[PDB]
């Protein structure tokens, strides 16, 4: 890819600008000093976008002109093999059952429940990233 | 059977493809660690605000802050990175092994830094604040309490994908998981520089 | 399909001939179990 | 060669994708919209009991008319079990043909009498009550097997 | 017509108020001259049917207009930089901050009613040489030397070494009209003086919205310590009479149930307020004592009830 | 006010507005198109009804009949 | 020569191919499909309660139910129409058409799109759960003002669902952001290249972009909101700078949320246009560019919210609202310049989009006008601000969404509607909409500010109330053309055999079946430019398509 380092570079550039003038702007011209809770949220959005910005960087430095990203290119150009895409699975509404459980502990503060919903997140998750790697019994 | 028709290295795949294309999991992690970066951002602006608000002296009585204590934690989670780092190394040359012996050490230090913030969170709350007993008490048990819950779910899928190396042969895809995992760890304590210069040194 | 681990240990691999003489073994056992089963249900209806 | 005369292309394989002007519609059946959903139950539902796909057939036969509807019996995707029914609107005929399987499988008074069911509605004036009235007739004539 | 263009405000009292609904007729006049033009292109470009006659060939096609796209990039720049300015030219006219005020109120505003100081008068015509009082305000520093442990600790407080419930930025007055849930509080202020406005909230943030001021504020909880300059001035009032209040936030429940009158008398009728309130009358005899109805006029105290079917 | 008044009226002007846009647009001829008149020639292109009916050329009989 | 098709296409399906599919789901359609259900479900519920408080509003007693059942009803309202309505459905649509869109044969993350659904729904359940609690559920508004929300204030059970609720629904929706951007950056047809996407799936990149920007700090907000209410944690107490502490991140949240909300929309409208425009979108690339140019600015404009609170810094949000409203300003001359000498015809969706186009328009006149801050210092939670995020917000959500139901409807389940049915459901829901917001703007000017339970007959304006409650109940009859319409257009309807049965389609999407098939695609088209679909079923036009695309 080239573009969406350019797209993230382009979020960057606004976001530490938007974050630098903020935190000028609010060192004057406000009623008691800097804000410190719209400028940290500026220089940390600033963060995410160089984090994502930078890494889309360094992948598109450490790869050719990918054959889906080639402007004039035939689709058998790049009609291979793509990776594993996971078919039906039963362990995401498990995710959520885990994890809503894990949230009625902690809105109507039941520690008991807190304990045994982030229990169930353990395990429900286990079962999602297992899902594609659990053998054949042994027997 | 009469061989397969899906005759591939294994039931899984990669991602799509790493020589001439991007990782996607790498891709789904880098845009999910921003995310945790905002979310990282709101617990910040939870901190340099009711910091302006307490003026003088304002870490206040009861909160002897340890130093001589987070230190050599911090050092411990930031040498865990290289460890962790010399573990995603060991899984780019596939061998299982070199990848399974430095994320155990790097899970066993990085649970020393848990128990080592556990017993820092003890030792601080038993002669000195609270949750509700102070402001900087409250936003300190806060900021780096839930980073305390980053790390523990960081060492949730260390023992995971440990797991994982143990019943399945290494495809790509597992060294994929394996990097995955790696950088949201050291994402983890690139936070955890961030924090401890914020809290301990520059206040 | 891809349920073949490093045999070694949790830590340290084990030489790779010991490796090979296991996975051979375990897969013929495996192969074996099968066609002993097969054969057997080929004799319930034949 | 010629596609669909506006709109259409053939795609890198031999779907060809059409359009449809966006007022407009695709089928252009000129029957309502429930009572040949009542053709497709009669059709689908009440048939699988008689193990045949009931074939039906509204368009021109305008040569030797059984001849031409066993022939437009071989298209039917599986001709050897199928009993199709043949109507020419133009042409005031009624066809019911059969296919190789379905044989004597309580079919040789059913066709005659699926002829008199639909033929008794033609004369009327209902087109798709008529094809709804034969091949009831006929699920409840051919039976499984 | 300046009242139905201006999309029905109530019309000032004060000048802040009449130059603030000056610039709201100006921008709906830019707003309705943005979107008649819209709209025109919208229904006339409705007038391009599909036409009957209109065979197998499709449109002009064109997309991609780069001076055109400047023009109405640079046109709406021009109208939000010309509305800028003179927002920001209203924005100097929202607090001058006059140090020599005439008449300040010491607004606060508890939990589902308020309360309005008469903090300090001092007129320029020359009269009420009159303070705030000022030994009501005791804290709750916690600053016990010792707490449930026995050495070392001499623990401080939760904020800035004090309890959040704390009462030390509410400050008080020897007058204060109190506004129960039966009696609508009425605010009463001189006519044509300089009357500024300090705001505090016992409890919780809402608003001290006058409709007829054209202006408000929140009453944020210790607004000092929170970066709000709640204080703001209101320039004079001409019109006399009865304005009503509302509160503009969220409380919770009894939220509507906020309503005060900030009645605008004469100043002399404020000499007669106050200098029949300074010997103590509660608030309807002392609006009583200056020929004006004691009860709120604008509003009525509704209903202590819950409902229109609630048994009595 | 006039409480028949202001329930008379959010009860009906919905139902009024209602009828009258659901009188003015749904007796409107809809896209599908006419029944076949049977007096009428076979305008269509030719139509095979086929059934799916069990799930996956010599002759088998015949009928005939003239309406 | 002849084919062998069923007269009619299933009516309902099998008996049993849904409810286990339901569980197991891993396709973005069927992912896409029940958000578009199951939040349209959400939608009738936040009808009802909206018509709720407005039998409650006609009236100036408290004649139907109470203050405090009131105050429950709009904060309930406001969430399960901004984020349990808008919020899924801005990555429903998302599921539905953008790996169609990208060439995707799935969405990247096919399990954790299921994961993002089913943490969507059961955050919304357990957030509509405070209806359950004795109390009720939180009193406090959508805004959620940290004074009122620690729990000395408002100290029930139903606030405290009401935060884990949205804490569970940000997590999926940030997982939404996730996989929805890693499919538009690396899960893409191999010849199309960054600039001849459509510009849908661009507004999903940069709306999921701000997801990941906006959603964590309402998580980060929520839970310091949880320990400081179970905990009694000091983090928002107001002594503390607990209340612009909360005010500051929390609309740092709400204005790039209300623009994830936005940005779909306007990507649904910019593909309705270019299919019953018979032409191109006008200024392509400047839409590409204009979707930055707003969002970018969306994360930095946060605090036009309170200027009534007297301590934001104040002429730099104002003059960056002014600088977010000239982009979508550019965004929609673009449309105008899309419609503009084109070969219209109203079909249904488009009509939903003209009327997006009215109501946004003059919404957005109100948002110049409400976000200079001496226009808003009386204005500022009137009705004048409601009736603004509704003749906005309503327009982008509820206008766009009809139209991408009655777009993308014969695409996702291979059947059209009753064109007649849909400009039933358009034109009172255009007539009884702006039968009740024309009047809030006169209503909330002179005096009747937000969040009211009742008012008095002694204050005026009764009639505005009850043409409102007359507006808002023709909208409630609103949608019984809509369900009745998809109720018999998925079971019953006008199937359709060949793809585009909107002609002129384009966007690559269009260039597959109507029930598209298991992984999306038999034949991809040889992607050129932005209309892929138009070049394959429109070979000659090319030429055509090219030579004329400069000048203007
Ligand atoms: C104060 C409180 C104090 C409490 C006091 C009282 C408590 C009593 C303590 C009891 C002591 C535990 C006894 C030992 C259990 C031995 C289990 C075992 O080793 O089997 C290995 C087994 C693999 O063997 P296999 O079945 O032959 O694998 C081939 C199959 O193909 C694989 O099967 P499959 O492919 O057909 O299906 C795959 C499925 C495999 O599913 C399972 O096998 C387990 C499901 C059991 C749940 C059934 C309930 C159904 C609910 C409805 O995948 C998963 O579900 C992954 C879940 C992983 C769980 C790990 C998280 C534990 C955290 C909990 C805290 O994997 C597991 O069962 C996972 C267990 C992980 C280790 C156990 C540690 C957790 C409990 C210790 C607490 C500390
Ligand atoms: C302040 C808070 C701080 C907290 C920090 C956060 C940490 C909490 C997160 C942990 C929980 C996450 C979820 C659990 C993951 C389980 C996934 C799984 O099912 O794996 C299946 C995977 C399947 O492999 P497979 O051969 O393809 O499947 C065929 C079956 O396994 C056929 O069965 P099999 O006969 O082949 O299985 C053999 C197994 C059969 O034995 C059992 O069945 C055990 C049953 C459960 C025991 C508990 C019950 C007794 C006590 C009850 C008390 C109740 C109160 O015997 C073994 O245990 C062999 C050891 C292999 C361990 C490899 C697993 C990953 C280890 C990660 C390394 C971490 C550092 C350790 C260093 C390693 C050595 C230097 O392997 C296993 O079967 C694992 C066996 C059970 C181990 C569960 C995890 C233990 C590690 C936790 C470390 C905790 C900290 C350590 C501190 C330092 C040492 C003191
Ligand atoms: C872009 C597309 C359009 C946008 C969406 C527009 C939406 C507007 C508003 C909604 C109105 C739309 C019309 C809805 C009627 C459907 C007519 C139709 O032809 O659809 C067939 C159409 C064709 O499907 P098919 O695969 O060919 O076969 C369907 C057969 O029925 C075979 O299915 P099955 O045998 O496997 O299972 C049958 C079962 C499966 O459905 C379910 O179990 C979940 C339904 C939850 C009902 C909760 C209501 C409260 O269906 C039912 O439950 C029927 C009872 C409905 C109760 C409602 C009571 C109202 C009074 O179905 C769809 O494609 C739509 C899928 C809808 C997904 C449901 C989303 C719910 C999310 C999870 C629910 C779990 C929690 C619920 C609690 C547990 C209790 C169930
Ligand atoms: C904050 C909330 C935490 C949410 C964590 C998950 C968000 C990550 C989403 C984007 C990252 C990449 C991704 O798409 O994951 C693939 C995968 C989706 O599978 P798929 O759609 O079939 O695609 C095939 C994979 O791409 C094929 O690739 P893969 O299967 O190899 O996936 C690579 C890797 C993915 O690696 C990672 O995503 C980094 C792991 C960071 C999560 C650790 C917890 C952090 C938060 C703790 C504080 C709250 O999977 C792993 O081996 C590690 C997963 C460990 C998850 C542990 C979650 C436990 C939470 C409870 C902790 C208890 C402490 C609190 C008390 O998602 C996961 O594996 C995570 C499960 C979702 C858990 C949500 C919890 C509610
Ligand atoms: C879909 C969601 C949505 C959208 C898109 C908007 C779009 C805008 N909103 Fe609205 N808004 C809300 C949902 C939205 N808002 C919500 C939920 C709230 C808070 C809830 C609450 O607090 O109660 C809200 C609160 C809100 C406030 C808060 C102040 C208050 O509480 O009183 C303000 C003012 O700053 C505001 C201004 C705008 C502006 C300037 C835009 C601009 O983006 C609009 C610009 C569009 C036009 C300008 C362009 C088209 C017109 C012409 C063709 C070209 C331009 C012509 C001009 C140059 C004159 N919004
Ligand atoms: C996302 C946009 C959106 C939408 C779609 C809505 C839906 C509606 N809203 Fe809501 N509204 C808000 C954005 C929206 N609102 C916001 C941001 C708030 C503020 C929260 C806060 O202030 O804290 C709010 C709260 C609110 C108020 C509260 C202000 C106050 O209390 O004074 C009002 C004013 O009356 C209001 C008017 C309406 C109307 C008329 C609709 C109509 O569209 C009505 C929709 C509902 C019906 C169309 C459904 C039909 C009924 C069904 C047929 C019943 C049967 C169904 C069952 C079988 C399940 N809304
Ligand atoms: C919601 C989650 C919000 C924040 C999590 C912060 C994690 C960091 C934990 C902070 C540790 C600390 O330092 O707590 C010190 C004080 C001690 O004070 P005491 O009891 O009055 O002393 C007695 C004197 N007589 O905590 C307390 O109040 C007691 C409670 C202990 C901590 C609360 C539970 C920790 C984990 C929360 C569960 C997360 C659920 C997530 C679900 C999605
Ligand atoms: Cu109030
Ligand atoms: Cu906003
Ligand atoms: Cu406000």
């Amino acid at each position: 890819m080239h573009i969406e380092a350019r797209l993230f570079e382009i979020l960057t550039a606004f976001f530490a600008l938007a974050a630098v003038v903020y935190a000028v702007l609010t060192a004057m011209f406000a009623t008691g000093g800097v804000e410190w809770a719209g400028t940290t949220a500026l220089v940390l959005t600033t963060g995410l976008t160089l984090i994502t910005g930078t890494f889309f960087r360094f992948v598109a430095r450490r790869l050719d002109t990918r054959p889906e990203d080639y402007e004039d290119a035939e689709i058998s150009d790049g009609a291979g093999e793509l990776g594993f895409f996971a078919p039906h699975s039963w362990w995401p509404i498990l995710i959520s059952l885990s994890f809503s459980t894990a949230a009625v502990g902690a809105a109507l503060w039941l520690p008991w429940l807190i304990a045994a919903g982030v229990a169930f997140v353990i395990t429900s998750v286990c079962g999602l990233v297992f899902e594609y790697y659990w053998g054949p019994e042994k027997h | 059977m009469t061989s397969a028709v899906g005759t591939s290295g294994t039931a899984i795949t990669s991602r799509v493809h790493s020589l001439n294309r991007p990782n996607m999991v790498s891709v789904g992690t880098i845009v999910w660690l921003s995310s945790e970066l905002m979310f990282f951002a709101g617990l910040f602006a939870m901190y340099f605000t009711a910091r302006a608000q307490a003026g003088g002296a304002w870490p206040p009585e009861p909160t002897e802050l340890n130093l001589a204590l987070a230190v050599p934690v911090t050092l411990v989670l930031i040498a865990s990175s290289f460890t962790c780092q010399m573990g995603v190394f060991a899984a780019e040359r596939g061998d299982v092994f070199g990848l399974r012996r430095w994320y155990v050490i790097t899970f066993l230090m990085g649970l020393f830094f848990v128990l080592g913030q556990g017993y820092e969170y003890i030792h601080l709350v038993e002669h000195g604040t609270t949750i509700p007993g102070s402001a900087y008490g409250s936003v300190f048990y806060l900021a780096t309490g839930f980073h305390g819950l980053h790390v523990i779910g960081g060492l949730v899928a260390f023992v995971l994908l440990l797991a994982r190396t143990k019943m399945s042969k290494f495809t790509p895809a597992q060294a994929t998981a394996a990097i995955v995992v790696s950088y949201y760890w050291h994402f983890v304590d690139i936070v955890w520089i961030a924090l401890f210069a914020t809290i301990y040194f520059v206040r | 399909s891809g349920g073949a681990p490093g045999t070694g240990s949790f830590l340290f691999p084990d030489p790779a001939v010991e490796h090979e003489a296991l996975t051979e073994a375990a897969h013929a056992s495996e192969h074996k179990s099968l066609t002993a089963l097969k054969e057997h249900q080929d004799r319930i209806h034949g | 060669e010629l596609d669909l005369p506006y709109g259409s292309a053939l795609t890198s394989s031999g779907r060809i994708s059409a359009v449809t002007e966006p007022g407009e519609l695709s089928v252009h059946y000129p029957f309502p919209t429930m009572d040949l959903v009542v053709l497709d139950d009669a059709l689908k539902y009440g048939s699988r009991a008689a193990k045949a796909r009931f074939a039906v057939y509204i368009g021109p036969l305008g040569a030797d008319t059984a001849a031409t509807a066993r022939e437009i019996l071989a298209n039917v995707p599986t001709p050897e079990n199928a009993v199709l029914l043949a109507v020419s609107p133009d042409q005031r005929a009624i066809e019911v043909v059969y296919g190789a399987d379905v044989k004597g499988r309580g079919i040789e008074s059913a066709a005659p009498l699926g002829v008199s069911a639909a033929a008794a509605s033609f004369k009327e004036g209902n087109l798709i009550d008529g094809l709804i009235s034969a091949v009831r007739v006929m699920s409840a004539g051919v039976s499984p097997a | 017509w300046s009242d139905a263009l201006a999309l029905g405000w109530p019309t000032g009292i004060t000048p802040e108020a009449k130059l603030n609904r000056e610039l709201w007729i100006g921008s709906v006049i830019a707003s309705f001259a943005v979107g008649a033009i819209v709209w025109g292109l919208i229904f006339w470009t409705s007038a391009f049917h599909r036409k009957k006659a209109t065979d197998t060939e499709l449109p002009r096609q064109f997309g991609y207009n780069m001076p055109l796209e400047l023009t109405l990039t640079v046109i709406p720049f021009l109208i939000i930089s010309v509305l800028f300015y003179f927002t920001v030219v209203v924005q100097e006219r929202m607090m001058h901050k006059d140090p020599n005020p005439e008449v300040v109120i010491d607004v606060t505003a508890f939990q589902w009613n308020w309360k309005f100081g008469y903090q300090k008068i001092a007129f320029a015509d020359g009269s009420f040489d009159y303070d705030g009082a000022d030994p009501e305000r005791k804290e709750a520093m916690t600053s016990r030397p010792e707490g449930k442990d026995e050495h070392g600790i001499e623990k401080v407080g939760p904020i800035r070494g004090m309890t959040p419930e704390d009462r030390t930025y509410l400050n008080f007055d020897k007058i204060e009209t109190l506004g129960t849930s039966s009696e609508i509080p009425v605010l009463v202020l001189p006519a044509g003086k300089r009357i500024e406005f300090v705001l505090n909230s016992a409890d919780v943030i809402h608003g001290f919205w006058v409709p007829e001021f054209l202006f408000k504020r929140d009453v944020l909880p210790e607004p000092k310590a929170n970066n709000s300059d709640n204080v703001f001035q209101v320039s004079e009032i001409q019109q006399t009479g009865a304005f009503v209040g509302r509160c503009t936030e969220m409380c919770g429940t009894f939220h509507a149930m906020m309503n005060f009158e900030v009645r605008v008398v004469e100043p002399n009728d404020f000499k007669a307020y106050i200098d029949q309130r300074n010997a103590g009358k509660t608030n309807a005899e002392a609006l009583a004592a200056i020929n004006q109805p004691p009860l709120a006029i604008t509003t009525e105290p509704f209903e202590s009830r819950r409902g229109e079917l609630v048994p009595q | 006010m006039s409480t028949a008044l202001t329930h008379g009226l959010i009860g009906g002007v919905p139902l009024v507005l209602f009828a009258v846009l659901a009188l003015i647009f749904l007796t409107r001829k809809g896209p599908h198109p006419d029944t076949y008149k049977m007096s009428d020639p076979w305008t269509h292109a030719p139509i095979l009804w086929a059934a799916e009916e069990p799930r996956e050329v010599v002759i088998g009989g015949g009928a005939s009949g003239k309406w | 020569e002849l084919e062998a098709r069923r007269p009619f296409p299933e009516r309902m399906g099998p008996k049993g191919n849904l409810i286990y599919k339901l569980i197991t789901t891993t396709d973005h359609k069927l992912i896409g499909i029940m958000y578009c259900v199951v939040c349209f479900a959400f939608f009738l519920v936040g009808g009802l309660m909206a018509l709720f408080m407005r039998t409650e509003l006609a009236m100036p007693g408290l004649q139907f139910l109470s203050n405090e059942q009131f105050n429950q009803l709009f904060t309930m309202h406001g969430t399960v129409m901004l984020l349990f309505y808008a919020t899924p459905i801005v990555f429903g649509f998302a599921n539905l058409v953008l790996p169609l869109q990208i060439g995707a044969p799935d969405v990247a993350f096919p399990r954790l799109n299921a994961l993002s659904f089913w943490l969507f729904l059961f955050g919304a359940l357990i957030a509509i759960a405070g209806f359950i609690t004795p109390g009720g559920a939180a009193d406090f508004g959508w805004t959620a003002y940290s004074p009122l929300t620690d729990a000395i204030h408002s100290p029930g059970a139903g606030g405290d669902l009401w935060i884990m609720g949205l804490a569970v629904g940000g997590l999926g929706t940030i997982l939404g952001g996730v996989n929805m951007i890693t499919t538009v950056v690396c899960m893409r047809a191999p010849g199309m290249t960054m600039f001849r996407m459509p510009i849908f799936t661009w507004n999903i990149l940069v709306t999921s972009i701000l997801v990941l920007i906006a959603f964590p700090i309402l998580t980060a907000a929520l839970f310091g909101l949880a320990a400081d209410r179970h905990l009694g944690a000091h983090i928002y107490d107001p002594a503390n700078g607990g209340v612009l502490l909360w005010q500051h991140l929390f609309w740092f949240f709400g204005h790039p949320e209300v623009y994830i909300i936005a940005l779909p929309f306007f990507g649904i409208v910019s593909e309705i246009f270019p299919v019953f425009s018979r032409k191109p979108i006008f200024g392509y690339t400047t839409l590409i560019y204009a979707t930055l140019a707003i969002a970018a600015l969306s994360v930095a404009v946060w605090a036009h919210h309170m200027y009534a609170t007297g301590a934001v810094l104040l002429p730099f949000f104002s003059f960056m609202t002014f600088l977010i409203a000239v982009p979508t300003g550019i965004k929609f001359f673009n449309w105008i310049g899309t419609m503009w000498k084109g070969q219209l015809t109203f079909e249904t969706p488009m009509l939903f989009s003209v009327g997006f186009l009215i109501t946004f328009l003059l919404g957005g006149l109100s948002g110049v006008l409400l976000a200079s801050p001496p226009l808003d210092f009386h204005v500022t939670d009137s009705y004048f601000v409601i009736a603004h995020f509704h003749y906005v917000l309503f327009g982008t959500i509820v206008f766009a969404t009809y139209a991408g139901i009655y777009f993308w409807f014969p695409k996702m389940t291979g059947r059209l509607l009753d064109e007649r049915l849909g400009k039933l459901h358009f034109w009172l829901t255009f007539i009884g909409f702006h039968t009740t917001f024309l009047v809030q703007h006169w209503l909330g000017d002179e005096g009747m500010p937000r969040r009211y339970a009742d008012y008095l007959p002694t204050d005026g304006f009764t009639t505005l109330n009850v043409i409102s409650t007359v507006g808002a109940f023709i909208l409630g009859v609103s949608m019984l053309p809509f369900v009745w319409n998809v109720f018999k257009s998925w079971r019953y309807g006008e199937p359709v055999t060949v793809d585009d049965p909107w002609g002129y389609g384009n966007s690559l999407e269009w260039a597959t079946s109507c029930p598209p098939p298991r992984h999306n695609f038999t034949e991809l088209p040889r992607i050129r430019s932005e209309r892929p679909a138009f070049e394959l079923h429109y070979p000659h036009m090319v030429e055509r398509m090219r030579a004329e695309a400069h000048v203007g």
